[PDB]
RNA sequence: CAGGUUGUACUUCUUAGAGGGACUAUUGUGCAAUAAGCCAAUGGAAGUUUAAGGCAAUAACAGGUCUGUGAUGCCCCUAGACGUGCUCGGCCGCACGCGCGUUACAAUGACUGGCGCAAAAAGUAUUUCCUGUCCUGGGAAGGUACGGGUAAUCUUAUUAAUACCAGUCGUGUUAGGGAUAGUUCUUUGGAAUUGUGGAUCUUGAACGAGGAAUUUCUAGUAAGUGCAAGUCAUCAGCUUGCGUUGAUUAU
């Protein structure tokens, strides 16, 4: 039972923002090789 | 026969992908013998609306961007044992597709 | 109804109450409203205390009915009336309760603004100069010196 | 035959039950009541003096239809709008004093009941066997009188 | 297994939804669980009786029609409560009578009014950031 | 076929002093070559002078407007630092069916 | 008698008929029995029209006559009162 | 059986003698014979639907027309019903056979088209259409009611009633409606 | 008020006139006591179809244009 | 403003051009053909092409 | 007529997924060269490209934003700094001049009472979010008594308001209208005094439908009417949406 329950709305918006966080993180640092995108499969086990 | 009623919940940001899991989960469960499935039920499509004034600086007329994020939730019920489920969940489901499970007797 | 017997005399077009409070012939509660102190709903209260007919016209009430009101106002709290229906409550740090009379009221204010004129509080000073106190906005608000504070009908 | 409240415009029925409580004066018009205090936040104090009876009178009609309804809900359900003046009209809630009393009194009258079962609204008011019978009688009496208007 | 002798007809008008159940009997008229005589706009009540009269106390006298309506506004609901009756009386005759009797009543109503069978298509029309309402807009000083 | 990439390629060439036209040509040709169905490049900035200026280079098809716009089009844009100020580089690769 | 502000002004010089709120016992009965005096149809207005009696008063005079099986109501709404003098207006003094 | 208006007013109690108005009015149709003037119909859709509107529905519409106060047919259906009772209690006639006449009379037969050339405001002789004629008639009738109806204890159901009557009579001294009806023609007969 | 209202009906709807782009020009046929049959080309204003009936308060007219 | 985009017309023209024999005087039947016959992305657009293509069929029932 | 159940029962209502369905179809005038097309009628849930929107070409306006940006050129400041923080003021100051709007001049109305009609939105880590039942206060609001929900499961299938029936007032700047102001009480917040918001009793102004001008607006559209959502500890007279009542005139 993963800690706190969250509005599928609330948790989804959180999901998107996290993805857009990663996008700035990668693109900003991986500024050498052709960066493109990120297929992120998040599990309460492995991100 | 240790029967366990299983609840398959699927919530997703886009319809393309969530419909594949749903379509195939049933396609796969019907084909097993120890299986009893309650049709794939579609909950009401929740829509998160965000209306935004376009331009950054407040000049020029009123321009508004109506942004949407749709969330489809599908629910499937199962009559099986604990191994049966893990047998049917062996798909290759797209990213951002949350699948929750509830087990009762 | 309005089944009067002796017209011209069995009725009194104008009654005198609290100084200049002349009363109109229409309906009693409402008639009372002219008094600088009583209003729409206070009149109705009065009639329940003096068991006087409300629906009934105005002026079909003798001087007894008239005094019932003059003193009803002098020490209202005595006839009952919950402290919270009064116009004035706890004045000058001592005077318990009152019910701002037509003439009492007029001077009570003259004394409070005087209370502040000497104090020189913002709210006080404001009244002096002659400008809304709370209504704050002065740009567009009441131009051409409209009605300042404290309002009297004429 | 026989008729229930659902067969009589209650605007008409309350005009009947309001009195059945008058002649029987089984109640006792509380203090703050007569003490002028219109319901909610409005202009003038009520006009009809027995408003006290009428309110309860209908409150019974209400509970006989929507069992388990609550104070804060009936408070709303009566229907009130407020002229705030410049600011537009907003919907307004009623008065909890007169209201909660009326339920207590109807309970002492053996008409209202506090359910101690449904774990949602534990203690909400509901019609009673004896209580609801009294209603159908008034109703049927009115019902029959309407059919009597040859 | 079961199989009541019932018909299920619906009426709608700008959100107004009319659940109309028709079973054979002695002429009952339930609307949300009460007699027509008690609808809110004592006025429009007539509108609902229009179908009844337009056909004749005959068809109404033989059956028991129970309707439940929780549409949108007073006026609209009435329109649906209306539309359900009309659709149901016809719907009954389809599966429980000669398909010919249905045609009679259908044209019968159609001839008098379409709002008994047809559906008042229009709904509301969404606003626009272009102004204060659906098609009005912030003033525009030119000079 | 990846615009996000080509922009970086272009971002690199420009900082290595390769003239604009010559520059864009290489990326655009290279893009079409890889199978693009239409390619366009935009470069707003102080193009070799005072005022600002906007340079455009286009090849083959292109979907300016429609819903299919976002489907058959890839667009990435980058900022290129100069001791001048800034260079805007947009790349619109139009993917094949 | 008139202290009203910026109301007088070029236009109509129509003296407001002085309706009354009282009726003497010497006229009470006589007037109630004489409905045929206020035209065929009797509404809050007509009543005031002929008798100088304001509606509120007029109503009671109507309900009164309505009570004395002398008048019949046609329709009764907000301020619209439609009354018919049973038998027919056949009173000309 | 025949569905009377408001429950007590036979429709067949009238007929349109003049051929002009025959198709530009509602009394005549089977579909028109309504108990209530409320149809929430869909007129005003094609470019002549307005026709098929039960004449009184039109009256009610044109009646709830002043801003803030109006926009609610509910009530207006009333003001018109009472007004019909009241018109009956005076001429005891089928008040439709009254309102109807009034509609036929209060409609100007001639108007002037303002055609100005470089500052000068000239006018010409124009013959007023039927649909336009009826529209003007009702618009006019009602227009007046409010005129007096304002700060008056006289009620619309009364003002209107009193109007529909004289409007049928052509009484040029008792119908703000017919006043214009005449003047518009007169002035128009001058500009022509 | 003694008028000579000769009733005439619409024969053919010509065109629109008066840059006010609202006036309509129409060819009429009469039906009244006086004459009858006489055809005129009168100028209407308002909703008008083919075959309506209009009360002319002056048969001596018929202004016209078509360019 | 019911006019036809060039594409709509080209399609109907070329469809009729290739399958004349098979094409009927009924829209529905033809619409089915047009869909089984080629790549029409928009279901709606398909009709337009057939609705019009069907039109041409009746104009060839003339020859010119 | 309400209530409880139950059935591997059903889907009309509800949900939402597949697929249907319009294309301008059928009929006759105008066009007519063949035409593209235009009109009217009929059928139709639907014919103004069905309705409302999203997207939006080439140029350009040296339009606007460097105060949204860890996007920057140059130029400024640099420790008694234009960095950062703290306490207290201010952006709402008033003779006035403009521009959105809110409320209204009232009997097609106001006030008292009665009346199961709606939509769309939202909602928590422990009490911190929505809040139902219950208790206490005249009242705003309190209490924590009993509870559901991190949601088609719980606040809710309902708590809108206009409307409708009854009653009072009865043309009377009367109170329609509510500005201004005076004690009291209550909530948010360390703090409200230069009134946060809310309740009570008074006070009760202009306003009697508005000149020269001038803005949007053709159908579930104007208008009226309330409800949400953003902002938000608290504050809407703004904004973005939602539904109910619902028309004149054009085409
Ligand atoms: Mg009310
Ligand atoms: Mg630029
Ligand atoms: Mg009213
Ligand atoms: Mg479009
Ligand atoms: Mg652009
Ligand atoms: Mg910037
Ligand atoms: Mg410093
Ligand atoms: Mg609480
Ligand atoms: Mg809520
Ligand atoms: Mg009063
Ligand atoms: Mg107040
Ligand atoms: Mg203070
Ligand atoms: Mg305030
Ligand atoms: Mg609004
Ligand atoms: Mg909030
Ligand atoms: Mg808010």
């Amino acid at each position: 039972k993963t800690t706190r329950a969250i509005n599928k709305k609330k948790k989804f918006v959180a999901d998107g923002v996290f993805n857009a966080e990663l996008h700035s993180f990668f693109s900003k640092s991986l500024q050498d090789a052709g960066y493109a995108g990120i297929e992120v499969r998040r599990t309460p086990t492995k991100t | 026969v240790k029967k366990v009623r299983v609840r398959i919940t699927l919530t997703c940001k886009n319809l393309k992908s969530v419909e594949k899991a749903t379509s195939e989960i049933v396609s796969r469960a019907k084909k097993t013998e120890q299986v009893e499935v309650k049709g794939p039920v579609r909950m009401p499509t929740k829509t998160l609306v965000i209306t935004v004034r376009k331009s950054p600086c407040g000049e020029g007329s009123k321009t508004w961007d109506r942004f949407e994020m749709r969330i489809y939730k599908r629910i499937i019920d199962l009559t099986c044992n604990v191994p049966d489920v893990k047998t049917i969940t062996n798909f290759r489901i797209d990213p951002g597709v949350e699948i929750e499970l509830t087990m009762t007797a | 109804m309005s089944f009067v017997i002796e017209k011209e005399s069995d009725f009194k077009y104008i009654h005198r109450i609290l100084n200049t409070n002349i009363d109109g012939k229409r309906i009693t509660p409402i008639a009372l409203t002219g008094i600088r102190g009583i209003g729409r709903r206070f009149a109705y209260i009065i009639c329940k205390v003096l068991k006087i007919d409300p629906n009934a016209r105005a002026g079909l009430l003798t001087e007894d009915q008239c005094n019932k009101i003059t003193d009803l106002i002098a020490d209202p709290e005595a006839h009952g009336i919950p402290t919270w229906l009064l116009n004035r409550i706890n004045d000058f740090k001592d005077g318990k309760n009152y019910q701002m009379a037509s003439n009492t009221l007029d001077t009570k204010m003259r004394e409070d603004l005087e209370r502040l004129k000497k104090i020189k509080s913002h709210r006080g000073l404001r009244h002096f100069w002659g400008l809304k106190v709370r209504g704050q906005h002065t740009k567009t608000s009441g131009r051409h010196g409209v009605v300042c504070g404290v309002v009297r009908k004429n | 035959s026989f008729f229930t409240v659902k067969d009589v415009a209650a605007a008409d029925f309350i005009r009947e039950y309001a009195s059945h409580l008058k002649k029987a004066n089984k109640l006792s018009i509380p203090e703050f009541t007569q003490w002028t205090t219109t319901s909610v936040a409005r202009e003038l104090a009520p006009q009809d003096s027995d408003w006290v009876y009428i309110r309860t009178a209908a409150l019974a009609r209400k509970v006989y239809l929507k069992p388990h309804t609550g104070i804060s809900t009936l408070k709303h359900i009566f229907g009130s709008n407020k002229d705030r003046g410049n600011l537009r009209n907003k919907h307004q809630a009623c008065h909890g004093k007169i209201l909660r009393w009326a339920l207590k009194s109807l309970e002492d009258l053996k008409i209202i009941r506090k359910d101690k079962n449904s774990a949602t609204k534990k203690f909400s008011r509901v019609i009673t066997k004896e209580g609801m019978t009294e209603l159908n009688r008034i109703a049927t009496q009115i019902a029959i009188k309407q059919r009597q208007a040859k | 297994q079961q199989k009541p002798q019932l018909v299920q007809t619906f009426g709608r008008k700008k959100n107004a939804v009319a659940v109309a159940s028709v079973r054979p009997g002695k002429g009952l008229l339930k609307v949300n669980g009460s007699p027509i005589d008690m609808i809110n706009p004592q006025i429009l009540q007539a509108k609902i009786y229009e179908p009844i009269l337009l056909l004749g106390q005959q068809k109404f006298a033989n059956l028991d029609i129970r309707i439940r309506v929780r549409g949108s506004g007073y006026t609209s609901q009435v329109y649906a409560i209306r539309q359900a009756l009309s659709k149901g009386i016809v719907a009954y005759h389809a599966k429980y009578v000669d398909e010919n009797s249905k045609r009679e009543i259908k044209e019968q109503l159609m001839q008098y009014d379409r709002s008994l069978l047809v559906a008042d298509p229009r709904r509301m029309e969404p606003k626009k950031c272009g102004g204060r309402g659906a098609r009005s807009k912030m003033q525009k000083a030119y000079r | 076929l990846c615009a996000s990439a080509q922009v970086e390629a272009m971002n690199y060439k420009l900082l290595k002093d390769v003239p604009v036209r010559l520059a864009a040509n290489y990326i655009i040709k290279s893009v079409i070559q890889d199978g693009a169905k239409g390619c366009e490049i935009i470069i707003s900035g102080k193009l070799k002078q005072q005022r600002a200026k906007t340079m455009k280079f286009k090849q083959g098809y292109m979907i300016c407007t429609g819903q299919p716009k976002n489907d058959y089009i890839d667009v990435a844009v980058r900022h290129v630092f100069f001791k001048q100020g800034i260079m805007g580089v947009k790349v619109k690769i139009m993917l094949p069916y | 008698k008139k202290g009203g502000k910026k109301k007088w002004t070029k236009g109509k010089a129509k003296d407001k008929v002085n309706h009354a709120v009282f009726i003497e016992k010497k006229n009470v009965e006589s007037i109630i029995n004489n409905p045929s005096k206020v035209g065929k149809v009797l509404t809050v207005s007509t009543v005031v029209e002929k008798l100088k009696v304001n509606g509120s008063l007029a109503r009671q005079l109507m309900r009164t006559m309505a009570d004395r099986k002398l008048v019949e109501k046609v329709a009764k709404n907000g301020n619209q009162w439609v009354y018919s003098v049973i038998g027919g207006v056949k009173e000309d003094k | 059986t025949q569905p009377k208006l408001f429950g007590k007013w036979n429709y067949d109690e009238v007929k349109i003698q003049d051929p002009c108005f025959q198709n530009y009015i509602a009394c005549t149709t089977t579909k028109s014979q309504v108990f209530v003037p409320h149809t929430a119909g869909r007129y005003q859709v094609k470019k002549f639907r307005k026709t098929q509107c039960p004449i009184v529905e039109r009256l009610i519409g044109t009646l709830m027309f002043h801003g803030r106060n109006a926009g609610k047919k509910a009530l207006c259906i009333k003001v018109v019903k009472n007004a019909f009772e009241i018109i009956h209690l005076v001429t005891g006639r089928n008040p439709l056979e009254v309102f109807v006449g009034a509609v036929q009379n209060a409609g100007p037969r001639e108007d002037s088209t303002r055609i100005g050339t470089a500052g000068v405001v000239r006018k010409q002789a124009v013959d007023v259409a039927p649909m336009r004629r009826v529209n003007l008639a009702i618009y006019f009738i009602i227009k007046g009611c409010r005129e007096s109806a304002f700060k008056s204890m006289r009620s619309i159901a009364e003002t209107l009633a009193d109007e529909i009557i004289n409007a049928e009579k052509n009484n040029t001294q008792s119908s703000w409606a017919i006043r214009k009806k005449d003047e518009i023609e007169k002035v128009a007969k001058g500009n022509r | 008020n003694t008028e000579e209202t000769t009733k005439a009906r619409i024969m053919d709807v010509l065109g629109k006139t008066g840059s006010r782009g609202g006036i309509t020009q129409v060819r009429v046929v009469l039906i009244s006591g006086k004459e009858e049959g006489r055809q005129l080309i009168r100028n209407v204003k308002g909703a008008c179809r083919v075959g309506d009936v209009l009360e002319l308060m002056e048969c001596e007219r018929e202004a016209r244009r078509l360019r | 403003g019911r006019v036809r985009t060039k594409t709509v017309k080209r399609a109907a023209k070329s469809l009729i051009e290739h399958y004349y024999s098979k094409l009927t005087n009924d829209f529905h039947f033809n619409k089915k053909i047009l869909s089984e016959v080629a790549q029409v992305p928009s279901k709606r657009l398909r009709n337009k092409i057939a609705g019009f293509a069907t039109h041409l069929m009746k104009r060839i029932q003339k020859g010119p």
